[PDB]
């Protein structure tokens, strides 16, 4: 999440890992929150964020088909 | 030189070597204690460089970075 939002102009662009300390990630989450509230005031809308979150969510395997075991043999051929 | 199971490199100067180093045409790395890294990835500057498991020489590889 931090890396993805960073890439959209919301903070210092970051390579963060699960190995990064929890304290560091939480501090970085807040600087993104700050930047988010600024772009909400600047745009006077939250639709831009809805689309950013939706996009980010589909990036993650637990929240997309990679954890759904898509297969195409037999009638599975039609829709996966 | 080998100390505690690890390769160190001591210069013509007589100084222990850390960091990324091209020694005699081969690209290698040593951590803070001066030990050499093999079969692992290291981050120097903007580069993600793998080093070989036998030689510790920089060559191509695939890393699972985050989830991918």
């Amino acid at each position: 999440y931090l890396n993805f939002m960073s890439s959209k102009g919301l903070g210092i662009t970051t390579t963060y890992t699960a190995a990064t300390s929890q304290k560091t990630l939480n501090d970085a989450a807040f600087v993104i929150q700050t930047a988010i509230e600024q772009q909400i005031s600047l745009k006077k809308s939250t639709e831009w964020l809805r689309d950013a979150i939706d996009s980010f969510v589909k990036t993650q395997a637990n929240w997309n088909k990679q954890t759904e075991d898509e297969a195409f043999d037999g009638l599975q051929w039609l829709q996966g | 030189e080998n100390h505690n199971g690890y390769f160190v490199y001591i210069d013509a100067s007589g100084k222990q070597v850390t960091g990324l180093q091209n020694i005699d045409g081969n690209l290698q790395y040593f951590d803070d204690n001066g030990y050499q890294v093999k079969g692992s990835f290291r981050d120097v500057n903007g580069k993600h460089i793998y080093f070989d498991s036998v030689t510790g020489k920089a060559s191509s590889n695939v890393d699972i970075v985050n989830g991918k």
